[PDB]
């Protein structure tokens, strides 16, 4: 439809709007500098020009209307473009052969070489402004910017940080975050988008200055005469752009791209690495990448400095004695098979539990599931799910069947409402945030965030508002009975897909607003225009992280939101559903393959016979019959004497469950320990035997996201030192104890998986390779599943149920435990930050812990900033500095988990979790507050991103350049 | 190499030095655009011509 004509041709018209996106599907080269996919039209590099209609206009933002004319080899269009990027180098000074970005893809040369340019009309001229290098991960170089205002619409539009603008108004237009603060001092989250859409080497990261290329490294001292030199040398463009295009093949050698998956949150983002030989000089993402796109927070940007720490484990660590020494692999993997095979010949393999990390793949998790049952025998196997999804998991059971997102990010942003609750996904899972936060500024959608602080998205949202701790599900039940008796609810899909609307409706008799108003502290209009709100969005999307999961009844509160969707009816509409944010990078996919312990591979829990006798026939060893404990519950059965021998991978659970001085004094109890980290962390420092990990980056594997998605990793790095992926150790370990397995790479494993798993069913390598991600579950043909819940539930029935849940007491201590302290995540660091501490830059943007307390309780407490404070829990008393902002309210207060000394929350939390899945109440916290230092350094310094003042406006807002004099449109220029 | 490179840098980064080069390229490229094959007559006749000239003892 929508018939047109380029370059004399007919062509036909598709869902594309611009003009530009015709012209890149028709394979006519057009300039397009200031465009990005992603970003959409920028409109500010005037190199696009075509002419439409006859008139040249900009092809970015031409809108496709039927029946246009469309030339790109006439003079006139050949000659505003030719104009358009004379003025665009009159902003750059275009040294390719010792610019770091000339990998080959930086627009200006790729552009420039494409027009086959050989002068610039306007000479370059440098900006007054020097380069600023006060981030410690990127530069901005105002010399080298051209304008293009592609940072800006990244970091305003795409991942709304609203860090950045552009002094139009300034006689040399630049990049300015906020007002113009140094960079670091602003409120740049360093999420890492402008460098990622830099078209030049204007915004990029400090990792490759310097460091890409072999001419590149010569000092500036050295490298700018040269620069004059050359640009006084030669005459035309064309021959000095070979020699750089010879240099990009120089560094196409020494740099190897390769794709990974984040391992820190759950977002699962997909990007190239670039490195030259150990370090890591940037993270590229690429446009193909499913979950995120360029889309990239600074951890998984700028975040991998751990993988080259000298800290990380080389060489596998005995307990010898009182200290760690350093043992030969041989001996260490005889010890720890020795010491197994006799714990498990004297008390039985039920006294042996395993712990598979949620950071490593998913051939790690299966891995380990199998050294479980299929080697050892047993049943004890869980990962930081059961602190993390475990109850998430169990809603989804109780009311849906699949476990994870209904959907993609995609389907996130393409919902009308998004309803999070107890997330902190501005902090925790960041991109995802980004995708929310532009559909809200663009897009128009409005969300409503539901939690006791005030994080970035809070003070962002349509409606925000601050229920009481663990009390979610009695105004999440309120608003779902106000939807289902006032109509509004979809009658229809309740008939449909929907079971038991009768007995759910019975259940929500003791409900009432005015109920949900006195349990909450919130007033009755928020809650009645928010449940009008959902009743009237099309499509909602559900977020519930650990703010709300990690309670005494958070299965409870977890099975009330998804029944929540499922009263409106946005299961099985595209765009709409519950996403319950997976945390950890692989934490989907080490429940998708039997992490928990009540569940086999494949999401099939272990008291059934078919799969049992299924899993005996391919792995040759009989399966345990009686279900393993959980991991919670773990410290107390070492405390009654039941379980003896822990092998816990790549997770510290010592120091992030719950009371850590119970973990503590089980470590101390406990005969055997061995642990598998990359880092000698707070559980590795208690080990009879500590086995060195791999990171993601060094191991080959594949992540599945929140969104269900199992993407495939490379292997970007050969491991440090002779340390091993944890596959390779899992193996070895395995065939130490007699099971035989051969796995010569991570592929044999991933298909022996994917024919146990029936939601695994189709997922391969060659099926995996590149960008190509499938997202489970996916069938044998190789058809995955988007969205989940499409066409019909898991059930016998095909129908889903609603699960009759109440409110359950939050077990606060109560009396002289007032204050009620949260524990949470900050956005650059990664829980006690074994990974991000390594890194110099996180380190400066966060250097320790800190207690955010609200200004209301300064006033009655006398509190203020940097001061040493003392929290005290019947399970913890920690010494923390303290943090005066409004984010958190009255008496409730944050403690980020960004420590591993004394300092860390996880003093305070006590032994007392889920009904459902035992999954401890971090967020259930309870202590005093005792001044200690009156005066004292504040924790966050200036440079932290908390304490700048971003700028919110929409897109680059180039109507400011248009409006100034000394700006010329091409278009008419040539006239 | 590095003080080398320094001391190449700023003793060439003068103007003349940079003239010098991009006029050396430039009157390569102008010898290569003017055409040499009509130009061995001429070649040939300026031979006779000098031969002429210092035959006048
Ligand atoms: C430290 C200091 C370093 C200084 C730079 C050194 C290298 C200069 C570039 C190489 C010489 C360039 C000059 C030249 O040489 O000429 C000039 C003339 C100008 O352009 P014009 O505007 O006059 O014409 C445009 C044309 O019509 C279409 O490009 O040509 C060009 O630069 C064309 C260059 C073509 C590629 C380079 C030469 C290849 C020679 C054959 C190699 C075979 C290998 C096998
Ligand atoms: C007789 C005897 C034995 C004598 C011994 C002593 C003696 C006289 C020795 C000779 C000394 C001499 C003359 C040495 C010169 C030759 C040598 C050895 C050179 C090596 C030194 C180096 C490192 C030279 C630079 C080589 C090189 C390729 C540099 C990169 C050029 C740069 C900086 C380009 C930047 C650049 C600019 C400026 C553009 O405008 C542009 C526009 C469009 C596309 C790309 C570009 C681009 O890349
Ligand atoms: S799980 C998990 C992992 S794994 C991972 N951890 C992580 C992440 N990012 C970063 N930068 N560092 C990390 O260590 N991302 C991943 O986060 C996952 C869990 O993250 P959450 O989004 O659950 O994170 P926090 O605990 O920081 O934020 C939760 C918010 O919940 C609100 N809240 C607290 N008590 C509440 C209550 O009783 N009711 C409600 N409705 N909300 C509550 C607070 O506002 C916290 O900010
Ligand atoms: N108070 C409180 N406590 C909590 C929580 C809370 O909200 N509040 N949250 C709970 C939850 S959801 C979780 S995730 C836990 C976090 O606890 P875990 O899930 O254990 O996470 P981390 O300690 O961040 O990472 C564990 C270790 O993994 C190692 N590692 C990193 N990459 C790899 C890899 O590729 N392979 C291997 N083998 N190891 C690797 C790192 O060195 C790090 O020491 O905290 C839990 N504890
Ligand atoms: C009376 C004037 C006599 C002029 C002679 C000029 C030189 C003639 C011879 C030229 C030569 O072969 O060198
Ligand atoms: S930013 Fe691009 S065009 Fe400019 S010098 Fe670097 S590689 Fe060349
Ligand atoms: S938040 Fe920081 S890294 Fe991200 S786009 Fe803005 S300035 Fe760039
Ligand atoms: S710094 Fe931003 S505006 Fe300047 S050239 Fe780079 S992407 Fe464009
Ligand atoms: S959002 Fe999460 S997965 Fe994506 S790059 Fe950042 S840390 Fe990695
Ligand atoms: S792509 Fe349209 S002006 Fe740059
Ligand atoms: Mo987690
Ligand atoms: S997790």
């Amino acid at each position: 439809k929508k018939t047109i004509t380029i370059n004399g041709v007919e062509m036909e018209a598709s869902e594309e709007q611009t003009v530009l996106q015709l012209l890149n599907n028709s394979s006519i080269e057009v300039p397009q500098v200031c465009y990005h996919p992603s970003l959409g039209p920028i409109e500010t590099c005037d190199t696009c020009i075509v002419s439409i209609n006859g008139e040249l206009k900009r092809s970015c933002s031409a809108e496709l209307k039927d029946g246009d004319v469309i030339d790109t080899l006439s003079p006139d269009v050949k000659k505003a473009q030719v104009i358009g990027m004379d003025k665009i180098l009159y902003n750059h000074e275009l040294y390719c052969t010792v610019c770091d970005y000339n990998n080959g893809g930086c627009e200006i040369h790729n552009t420039v070489k494409e027009m086959k340019i050989n002068h610039q009309s306007i000479p370059f001229d440098h900006k007054p402004y020097h380069k600023d290098e006060s981030h410690p991960f990127y530069r901005y170089d105002p010399d080298q910017c051209i304008l293009c205002g592609r940072c800006v619409e990244a970091c305003q539009d795409v991942q709304v940080t609203e860090t950045l603008t552009i002094d139009w108004e300034r006689k040399r237009p630049r990049v300015i975050w906020d007002n113009d603060v140094p960079i670091n001092e602003s409120s740049c989250v360093s999420c890492g988008h402008c460098s990622t859409v830099c078209p030049c080497n204007a915004m990029m990261e400090k990792g490759m200055e310097g460091e890409a290329g072999y001419l590149t490294g010569i000092n500036n001292e050295t490298l700018r005469p040269m620069i004059e030199i050359t640009k006084g040398v030669e005459t035309g463009y064309g021959s000095i752009l070979a020699i750089s295009d010879m240099e990009s093949a120089m560094r196409d050698e020494r740099i190897k791209k390769t794709k990974t998956v984040c391992t820190y949150c759950g977002v699962g983002c997909s990007f190239d690495v670039w490195t030259k030989g150990r370090d890591i000089l940037k993270v590229e993402p690429q446009e193909e990448a499913p979950a995120n796109g360029i889309s990239t927070c600074v951890k998984g940007k700028f975040g991998w400095d751990f993988v080259n720490s000298e800290e990380r484990l080389t060489k596998p660590l005995i307990r010898e004695g009182d200290h760690f020494r350093e043992a030969e692999w041989e001996e260490a993997l005889l010890l720890i098979a020795s010491k197994f095979t006799e714990l498990k010949e004297a008390f039985g393999p039920d006294s042996l539990a395993f712990i598979t990390s949620s950071k490593c793949t998913n051939e790690e998790s299966y891995l380990m599931q199998k050294l479980a049952r299929g080697v050892i025998g047993t049943n004890n196997v869980d990962n930081c799910s059961r602190y993390c999804q475990s109850p998430a998991t169990a809603g989804l059971f109780r009311t849906v069947g699949y476990g994870g997102d209904s959907g993609s990010i995609t389907d996130i942003a393409q919902a009308d409402l998004v309803l999070i609750i107890g997330s902190n996904t501005s902090e925790s899972h960041p991109v995802l945030s980004t995708r929310i936060k532009r559909a809200h500024k663009l897009r128009g959608q409005k969300v409503i965030v539901a939690d006791i602080r005030k994080h970035e998205m809070a003070e962002r949202s349509d409606l925000f508002v601050q229920p009481r701790a663990g009390s979610d599900i009695v105004w999440l039940n309120a608003i779902a009975k106000y939807l289902i008796e006032n109509g509004k609810a979809d009658e229809r899909f309740l008939r449909e897909r929907v079971n038991g609307r009768d007995e759910y409706v019975k259940s929500l008799a003791p409900y009432t607003l005015e109920y949900a108003e006195e349990k909450t502290g919130i007033d009755q209009e928020t809650l009645i225009q928010m449940a009008e709100m959902i009743g009237q969005a099309d499509s909602v999307c559900a977020l519930w992280a650990m703010g709300v999961t990690q309670h005494i009844g958070g299965s409870d509160t977890s099975t009330a939101i998804s029944n929540l969707l499922l009263v409106t009816g946005n299961y099985g509409k595209p765009g709409a559903g519950s996403y319950p944010l997976r945390g950890h990078n692989n934490v989907q996919g080490a429940s998708d393959f039997g992490s928990m312990p009540d569940r086999l591979p494949g999401y099939e829990k272990v008291t059934d016979e078919q799969v049992r006798q299924k899993y005996e026939r391919v792995w040759g060893v009989p399966l345990p019959k009686e279900p393993g404990m959980t991991n919670h519950e773990m410290i107390e059965k070492i405390h009654s004497g039941q379980l003896k021998a822990m092998y816990v991978k790549g997770e510290e659970m010592g120091l992030v469950d719950s009371n850590i001085n119970h973990v503590h004094a089980a470590y101390e109890k406990l005969d055997f320990f061995v642990v598998q980290d990359i880092f000698l962390s707070r559980t590795a420092e208690f080990a009879d035997v500590v086995l060195p990990a791999s990171p993601s980056l060094e191991k080959e594997g594949t992540f599945t996201n929140t969104e269900r998605r199992i993407q495939r990793l490379y292997q970007v790095f050969e491991p440090l030192g002779e340390s091993k992926p944890d596959w390779q150790i899992i193996m070895e370990v395995a065939n130490k104890l007699g099971a035989g397995w051969l796995y010569e790479h991570p592929a044999d494993i991933m298909e022996e998986a994917a024919k146990l798993s029936p939601i695994y069913a189709g997922v391969t390598y060659e099926r995996l390779e590149g960008y190509n991600s499938l997202q489970w579950p996916v069938n044998a043909d190789g058809k995955d599943s988007p969205l989940l819940f499409t066409e019909r539930f898991p059930f016998p029935d095909g129908k889903a149920i609603l699960y009759p849940v109440q409110w359950t007491e939050p077990k606060e201590f109560g009396e002289e435990y007032d204050i009620h302290v949260n524990n949470g995540r900050l956005l650059e660091h990664f829980h006690e930050g074994n990974l991000t501490y390594k890194s110099k830059g996180i380190s400066e943007k966060t250097p320790e812990v800190f207690l955010e307390i609200s200004p209301e309780l300064a006033a009655e407490r006398g509190i203020q900033d940097g001061t040493l404070v003392r929290l005290t829990s019947p399970f913890g008393n920690v010494k923390v500095k303290c943090l005066i902002t409004d984010r958190v309210k009255g008496k409730e207060v944050y403690l980020p988990m960004n420590d591993s000394g004394e300092a860390a929350i996880n003093l305070l939390t006590g032994s007392h979790a889920d009904k459902d899945t035992d999954t401890p109440a971090y967020k259930e916290t309870s202590a005093k507050m005792e001044i200690l230092k009156h005066d004292g350094i504040s924790p966050l310094p200036k440079i932290n991103h908390r304490n700048g003042n971003p700028q919110p406006q929409i897109g680059v807002q180039v109507h400011k350049k248009w409006a100034r004099k000394d700006y010329i449109f091409p278009g008419d220029a040539v006239k | 190499g590095d003080k080398v490179l320094d001391i190449l840098v700023k003793k060439a980064d003068t103007e003349e030095t940079a003239n010098t080069l991009k006029n050396l390229l430039l009157l390569f490229g102008t010898l290569g655009m003017l055409d040499v094959k009509q130009l061995e007559p001429l070649i040939l006749k300026v031979n006779a011509g000098v031969a002429s000239a210092v035959e006048q003892k």
